[PDB]
């Protein structure tokens, strides 16, 4: 009775929702053909037959990433009205995704929702996948969130994105990205989410012995959160945290929209012995600067609030001593003036595998995060200082005060998180 | 007769009252069906009074339950004791109260409210004589806090000569599981400190620490969490169901008690608590169950009575017992005591005398409490109030529901009202 | 006891009956050789031995597509008295199917009607499949025409017709032919049907998969609609609506006789899947402009009255709430002071399928039809503009005023539509 669509907006989104629906039919049991040998409305669908259809829409302009689901493995799930295609991508140009091409195919892809949004009834959110890198993965991402707000306004839209690696950065003018996207998902998107690709790699060195991961291993840990996080939806835990009260958890003033993830505990196969994982034990791990998916060390801000959702095997009463120690520290400090800053979320669930007893995703919306803005600031001055790429913006018609309109859009949204963390 | 009405909303009420009824069951020889299997003839000289008797060798659980989203209903349905409620009566809404007292009060919860009011207005037409209605829910979530207190003040426009009691769990000292915990507290506060005439008061963290301190349990499940109160509120009405060498009911209870009706905000108290085989080596009688209950750490709302004074003090036992073994021990511990209570009353140890134990050991009590040391509690709850209100955040919620800060400044007024009046009678002696 | 015969005039509307009667013999089990291995009185009648004839009677005045049914694959079902031909075809000349050669072989096809009259006893309507494209088709029509409301005149006249498309259009003096037949189907016909070739093919090409269609396969998106109609008749549903009624609900004026047809739900095979096709999910799909098979846009005008012909699996209290929904919209929207705008049908039968569940039929006489007209004289006024082609109608025997005649007369045809839109 209860619904939660999801979208797939440019090519390192869609190969996430290859990984994502790849866990979703294990969960459930689900073949690749839609098909099964009870409560699952909010990721599927049941046809006139015995087969499940899954709630997605993916988008593109480049006809490359969504022929390898066309053809992969996964071929058979898919209502191929779901998936949409163009012809020739914005490539890593943020004007060509915000008016050259993506303003055509702009009207398929509204229309695929409300004939999903038929057969939805508790409509409790939106899943928009898209990075910052890539042009079509932001320049639809602004495109598209314009007319849902329209559409419905009152409803929940969540943007589990990709944030831009300060060091390891793969084009160049993803500074550019940033800050025109921002007047966008500061203005229609009720939580924004940021993960770093960064902070994978010495997960995946140290914490998971292979110090040379793969962009299929990537997904991989940021598939266990999206699912931790519909864990009260999809089953039932003696304390069901549902999507509609994060928002209003997390959210002291509507403007702070942006908590980070942290799964945990991320061990190996060998290192699976050599431990026990109690409740109290894998919390404090949850709070180590080095786990989180975020480059941004904790202990270099204060926390606004915290949440906690567990799945596995818990008892509460083990999560209050847990709860009740990390109050009683120095080097982990809160905002002073929050002091209710936990939300805890109990499934009696297994963390399922993909090719342990318990899990824990922690999102924790701090000031700690407010510095990552501040790092990509300075990128994004000098490469402006020079009018540098000017005349592909303007080259595809967009203003040149339209990024100094959103120059100084930032250096709000910045005074923000400096005025919350003062008393 | 003085039959009584049950309602339930929240998600924590409803496991109480998945728990309770199942006391209930036992306490009537009730199966999981419907029909009966007691042998005892007192289980149905009374049996009226919780249950409907419908037709052909039924009986039903006379209880309104209350949800915004079908989970909770449907995994009472599924469990134990599900079946043996109607299906007319499983009315929920569809949405959610999103951990919003707003959504629970203002938009949300006039929606359900005429389903519900129809219900109350059907048993109550069904019921011979009608004594009293009971609700359990919660004060930390949205459902328990906003849709609950919607409907006792329509309640109060309807009767004002039937009591009223919620089993309403005080929002946590210490542990913080609702990130809105004042905002779910300060909010109910107020249709509280209107119109209920008896409200019961429970921490959640002392639940924790009888659960841990005298059981010396290891995993505490809701299961053993939540039915020491299924066991307490069974306690309350025990001397009605049956007869007793001193019998008692919910009129006797509020009037006895309740000095001035803004002062009626109690605390429980229950008696005897072993281990599963720390039972037997400990002389298990009316002196041990009297000295039970008057320490700090039987009370089920965390607070000291050291620090703070009492007004009155109920007591009511179960099974069959003398009385100079009960009456001495509950008039020389007022003398151990003597300056933790207050000046102006004499003899304010009530006692109420059932016989019937429960179905298990050979003799029990049930203490009811009221003291000054709860005030102590919200001056806590005040400043986690005003700790998230002097920089005035989570407004555009209840902005986007539509209240002004005087909604939220009176009801903390209010609360300070309740701070000024309980101090008030603690200050005189 | 109820019977509906049929006459098939000009080249166009024999390869339609070509499939038509394809159809027919696969619904009540008939062989090509008129064999079958109850109430059809409608379409059908029984010899002397089992064997049962076609009601239909194929005009034409070349010889060339009835020796395709003569030597073809359906050649053994036919009365060798029913096929006539001709000699000498019109050959995209109105004046000669008017005047020149329809009026010799006009004796034999009006004898042949009085000889199928004898055993009908129901006759509740006529069938003539005749395009406008073509000059037999159209010619040999308003000759045929004024005969019948001097032979019956109380008796049902319908026409399954083919509107010539305002795009792709094969011959040249296409605009000479309808306002010169305006003047007959006007005043003879109860409720003519226009069909567009051009919305056929998007819907061959997206929603049925095949980018470039065949002649064979426009016939069968028609053929199924001609059948649903008659599914009341040839069978039993829970709300059989006959022919009779048709005429009178959806005429307000008498005018006004011009619906248009819609088939839903139009899927392919492989898209037989991904779908549950609920009474409610496909009704919707009806009023999609680019689902219907004229190209008008029903967002451009008003609905006069609007009827919904189901088959298949359907219970009317899971349709009530389908009809609810599309009261309550806005960009769907009717012709005001006529709220009760619904005419239902439901049959127990399903729909056949040539070499699904439900199907549904739309029959929506609408004001957005009106603009066909207009653009269709936009055509006409020009090669009149020049006298073009004026001496092959006059050296044919035509009045040049008779074109002025007629031409005033889509002027009196177009204001009916602009004045009842109006309030
Ligand atoms: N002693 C118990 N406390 C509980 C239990 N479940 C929840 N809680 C407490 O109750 C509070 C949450 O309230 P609810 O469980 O009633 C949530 P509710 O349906 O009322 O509203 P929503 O927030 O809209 O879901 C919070 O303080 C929890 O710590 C339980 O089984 N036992
Ligand atoms: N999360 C995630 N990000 C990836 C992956 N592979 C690449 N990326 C990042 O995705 C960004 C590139 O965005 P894309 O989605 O591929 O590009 P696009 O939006 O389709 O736009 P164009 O390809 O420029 O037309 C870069 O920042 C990459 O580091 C992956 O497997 N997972
Ligand atoms: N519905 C339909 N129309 C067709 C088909 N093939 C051609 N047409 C259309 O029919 C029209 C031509 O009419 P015809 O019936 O072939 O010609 P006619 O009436 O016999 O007259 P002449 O051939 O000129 O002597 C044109 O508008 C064609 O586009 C077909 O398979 N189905
Ligand atoms: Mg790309
Ligand atoms: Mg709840
Ligand atoms: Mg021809």
């Amino acid at each position: 009775m209860r619904e939660c669509i999801s979208i797939h907006v440019g090519q390192a989104g869609v190969q996430i929702g290859n990984a994502c629906w790849e866990l979703y039919c294990l969960e459930h049991g689900i073949q690749p053909d839609g098909q099964m040998p009870d409560s699952f409305n909010t990721f599927f669908s049941e046809t006139g037959a015995g087969k499940h259809v899954p709630r997605a829409v993916f988008v593109d302009l480049e006809p490359t990433v969504i022929d390898e689901v066309r053809t992969g493995t996964y071929r058979q799930l898919f209502h191929p009205e779901q998936l949409i295609t163009g012809k020739e991508d914005a490539a890593n140009n943020y004007a060509r995704g915000h008016y050259t091409i993506g303003k055509e195919i702009i009207d398929l892809v509204l229309d695929r929702i409300r004939k999903l949004a038929d057969q939805c009834t508790g409509l409790q959110g939106f899943l928009v996948f898209h990075s910052f890198g890539g042009g079509t993965g932001s320049g639809f991402t602004s495109l598209l969130m314009e007319r849902l707000s329209v559409d419905y306004g009152k409803k929940s839209k969540l943007e589990f994105s990709i944030y831009p690696a300060p060091q390891v950065s793969t084009a160049v003018v993803e500074p550019y990205n940033s800050i025109l996207t921002t007047h966008t998902t500061l203005e229609h998107s009720d939580c924004a989410f940021m993960v770093d690709n960064e902070a994978i790699y010495d997960i995946c060195r140290r914490n998971l012995d292979i110090e040379r991961p793969t962009y299929t291993n990537l997904n991989r840990l940021i598939s266990q959160i999206v699912s931790s996080i519909t864990a009260s939806l999809r089953f039932d835990g003696a304390l069901n945290v549902d999507l509609t009260e994060f928002q209003t958890n997390l959210v002291p003033y509507p403007r702070i929209h942006f908590p980070l993830a942290t799964y945990a505990p991320v061990i190996s196969a060998e290192k699976a012995y050599h431990e026990q994982l109690s409740v109290a034990e894998i919390t404090n791990a949850c709070f180590e600067p080095a786990n989180q998916m975020v480059k941004c060390d904790p202990r270099h801000g204060k926390y606004m609030a915290c949440c906690l959702l567990y799945r596995g095997d818990v008892v509460p009463k083990d999560v209050n001593a847990a709860i009740a120690t990390i109050k009683t520290k120095r080097s982990i400090q809160f905002v002073d003036w929050c002091p209710t800053g936990f939300k805890v979320g109990i499934n009696y669930q297994p963390p399922t595998v993909v090719p342990v007893q318990r899990a824990v995703c922690m999102l924790s919306n701090t000031t700690a995060i407010a510095e990552a803005w501040a790092r990509l600031d300075h990128k994004f001055d000098l490469m402006y200082a020079k009018r540098a790429f000017v005349h592909w913006y303007v080259g595809e018609g967009m203003e040149e005060g339209e990024f100094s309109e959103a120059r100084e859009d930032m250096a709000a949204l910045e005074k923000d998180y400096e005025e919350v963390g003062v008393d | 007769m003085r039959e009584i009405v049950h309602i339930q909303a929240g998600q924590c009420g409803n496991q109480i009252g998945a728990k309770f009824w199942e006391v209930i069951s036992d306490e009537h020889g009730i199966d999981p069906t419907g029909s009966y299997h007691g042998d005892s003839d007192l289980q149905l000289e009374r049996i009226n009074v919780y249950y409907n008797e419908a037709a052909g060798n039924k009986y039903v659980p006379r209880a309104i339950l209350v949800d915004l989203e079908p989970g909770t209903m449907d995994s009472v349905r599924s469990g134990p004791f599900g079946q043996i409620f109607r299906p007319d009566n499983f009315v929920f809404g569809q949405s959610g109260a999103g951990n919003n007292w707003a959504k629970g009060h203002y938009t949300e919860g006039a929606e359900l409210v005429d389903s519900v009011l129809d219900v109350v207005r059907k048993e109550s037409e069904s019921c011979d004589c009608l004594q009293g209605f009971q609700l359990t829910h919660s004060l930390g979530g949205g459902t328990g806090s906003g849709m609950g207190t919607l409907l006792i003040s329509k309640i109060r426009e309807e009767y004002p000569d039937r009591i009223m009691n919620t089993f309403s769990v005080v929002p946590s000292p210490k542990v913080s599981d609702t990130v809105v915990e004042p905002y779910n507290a300060t909010l109910s506060v107020h249709q509280l400190v209107e119109n209920t005439d008896e409200t019961y008061c429970i921490d959640n963290e002392a639940l924790y620490d009888i659960c841990f301190r005298t059981l010396k349990l290891t995993t505490p499940t809701y299961g053993d969490l939540n039915h020491l109160v299924s066991a307490t509120m069974s306690g309350v009405t025990t001397c009605l169901r049956f007869p007793g060498q001193l019998n008692a009911d919910l009129r006797k209870l509020a009037v006895n008690m309740v000095p001035f009706p803004r002062l009626h905000f109690f605390m429980p108290g229950f008696a005897p608590l072993t281990s599963r085989g720390s039972q037997q080596y400990r002389a298990l009688t009316v002196p041990e169950l009297t000295q039970q209950m008057f320490d700090a750490k039987n009370m089920m709302a965390a607070c000291d009575p050291r620090h703070g004074r009492y007004l009155t003090v109920a007591a009511v036992f179960r099974g069959r017992m003398s009385m100079k073994e009960v009456d001495e021990q509950m008039l020389n511990v007022q003398n151990k005591n003597s300056s933790y209570f207050v000046e102006w009353i004499p003899n304010n140890v009530k006692t109420a005398v059932c016989d019937i134990p429960p179905r298990g050991l050979k003799m029990s009590a049930t203490f009811i409490g009221n003291s000054t040391a709860i005030q102590e509690l919200f001056k806590r709850i005040s400043e986690q109030f005003t700790a998230m209100f002097r920089r005035k955040a989570f407004l555009h919620w209840y902005t986007g529901e539509g209240m002004d800060e005087m909604e939220f400044t009176e009801a903390e007024s209010n609360m300070n009202d309740l701070v000024s009046e309980y101090q008030q009678y603690q200050d005189a002696t």
